[PDB]
């Protein structure tokens, strides 16, 4: 069990965020 | 003659495209610019009654449209702009209007003075 | 027709009625785009009266020129700007209708007489988008603009 | 052969796999599960001094506040940025 | 049947012909973008 | 259009992204039209992949 999947969250939100961090870099 | 030739062409070009002005939200910048300019020039041909204009005043108004200074202004505000703009240039800039008629054209110096009057005036008007 | 055609020049104000408008239930069936008056002049009726009247005629002429295009291509093709002026124009068309005292036997509605001030105000407000939230029908066959507002509540429940 | 593509770009039609987790792939993947990725790129087109700046900004976002998964979203952004400075 | 009616229809269908032509070319600008972008998304959608 | 005949708005004008598929998935065979040529067309993470594929086609 991961920290993001505690209150929430799906892997889709996880992926979405990581993807955006790569574009912003 | 120095301003009417351009207005004639830009309106003619606009007429080929005007049909999809309310339907051409996607098309490329070139045909978007034709519509933007043409709609503006169309507003500049509107005139109230009982106040016919001196030629210098006519060319000063057509100058503002054709050199693009009104391309960002909301079309529905143009008539209101012109009334106030013309009243301002007549009241205060009678030297400029005289020069336009003196020279028989809008010179570089007249173009410079017109650019500063119009661009600053427009900023205040669309506040 | 030579008879009415020749009559126009003899008038100062013309009210032109239309079967195409009457057939929609819009009474009185006045064509807003074919009726004129010598005194429709900003110097005579004041600039506020003139501006609202010209504004009304513009929105109605704009809608009339679009009607046939959107009857085929669909309302959905219009920008939010165009479809806003469609909805507004259709409300203005309806607010132009009015129940007449002499027409109670035809309308089923009590007659209404509307002061000039209220007429001007009502159309001004519709043009400004002040009733964009109200249903089209609230504007049909009423007197003053307050009755349209009142009708909107009545048409709800 | 190994097909390596993001939704927008295709690179190939030995390979490294980070578990997906934001990490290096040498013949960078943001996430996902041929390896499917949301953002798969070079390596050449990552910058970098902005990844360090984006890391420092995300760590400044964290001292809120407060409500779980906001929070979690910031730590994800921190993990992603850490694994970007780590990459180049 | 009336010249009035036909004149109205002619105005209407001239607008439509110019607009539908504009829509065929706007869609061309959109489909040219869509077909190129469909390339990578096709091999990607395999999994 | 899918809801007016029978929910998401603002689809089709701009080209669809995986970000569009993510928005749909986060809210929760798939039925779409597959491009052939100018004329012809036919009717956790990998779940967002399948919404995206049906968007691009």
């Amino acid at each position: 069990v991961a920290y993001w999947r505690q209150a929430g969250l799906s892997y889709i939100r996880y992926s979405q965020i990581c993807a955006k961090a790569v574009r912003d870099a | 003659k120095q301003v009417a030739g351009t207005m004639k062409l830009e309106l003619a070009q606009y007429r080929e495209v005007a049909a999809f002005a309310q339907f051409g939200s996607d098309l490329d910048a070139a045909t978007q610019q034709l519509l933007s300019r043409g709609v503006r020039l169309t507003e500049l041909l509107k005139q109230g009654q009982y106040s016919p204009m001196a030629i210098e005043e006519q060319v000063a108004v057509i100058y503002a449209g054709v050199r693009g200074y009104l391309d960002k202004l909301e079309p529905s505000k143009i008539t209101k702009f012109e009334n106030a703009f013309l009243s301002h240039v007549i009241s205060q800039h009678q030297a400029l209007l005289g020069k336009i008629r003196t020279d028989g054209k809008i010179s570089e110096e007249s173009d410079a003075k017109l650019k500063e009057i119009v661009t600053n005036f427009l900023a205040g008007f669309e506040a | 027709d030579p008879a009415p055609a020749t009559t126009f020049a003899h008038l100062d104000a013309t009210t032109v009625l239309s079967r195409a408008i009457a057939e929609l239930g819009i009474y009185p069936a006045v064509d807003p785009l074919d009726s004129t008056s010598r005194i429709m002049d900003p110097n005579i009726v004041g600039s506020e009266h003139y501006d609202v009247a010209r504004g009304v005629q513009k929105i109605l002429q704009d809608y009339k020129s679009l009607q046939d295009i959107i009857a085929i291509l669909g309302m959905d093709e219009l920008s939010e700007e165009d479809k806003l002026t469609v909805s507004r124009a259709r409300k203005i068309q309806r607010f132009l209708s009015q129940p007449f005292q002499v027409a109670e036997v035809f309308t089923g509605h009590l007659g209404k007489l509307v002061p000039l001030k209220e007429t001007i105000k009502g159309f001004q407000q519709i043009l400004a988008g002040e009733y964009d939230h109200l249903p089209e029908q609230a504007f049909y066959m009423v007197g003053p603009i307050e009755e349209a507002v009142a009708k909107a509540d009545k048409l709800a429940e | 052969s190994f097909t390596f593509a993001s939704p927008t770009q295709v690179f190939f039609n030995q390979v490294d796999v980070p578990t997906l987790r934001p990490g290096l792939v040498v013949v960078f993947v943001s996430s996902g599960s041929q390896l499917l990725a949301e953002e798969a790129v070079t390596l050449d087109m990552l910058d970098l001094g902005a990844a360090k700046a984006n890391l420092e900004k995300a760590q400044s976002e964290l001292l809120g506040a407060a409500d779980e998964a906001t929070r979690a979203e910031i730590q994800i952004r921190i993990e992603a940025n850490e694994a970007l400075v780590k990459a180049l | 049947a009336t010249l009035k009616d036909i004149t109205r229809r002619l105005k209407s269908i001239k607008n439509i012909q110019k607009i539908t032509k504009s829509m065929k070319m706007v869609a061309a600008a959109k489909y040219a973008r869509a077909e190129r972008e469909l390339k990578p998304a096709r091999v990607y959608g395999v999994g | 259009k899918i809801r007016s005949i029978l929910t998401f708005k603002e689809v089709g004008r701009r080209p669809p992204t995986f970000g569009d598929a993510s928005v749909i998935a986060l809210e929760l065979s798939i039925i779409f039209n597959r491009f052939r040529s100018v004329i012809s067309y036919k009717t956790e993470y990998s779940l967002a992949n399948i919404i995206y594929y049906s968007l691009k086609e």
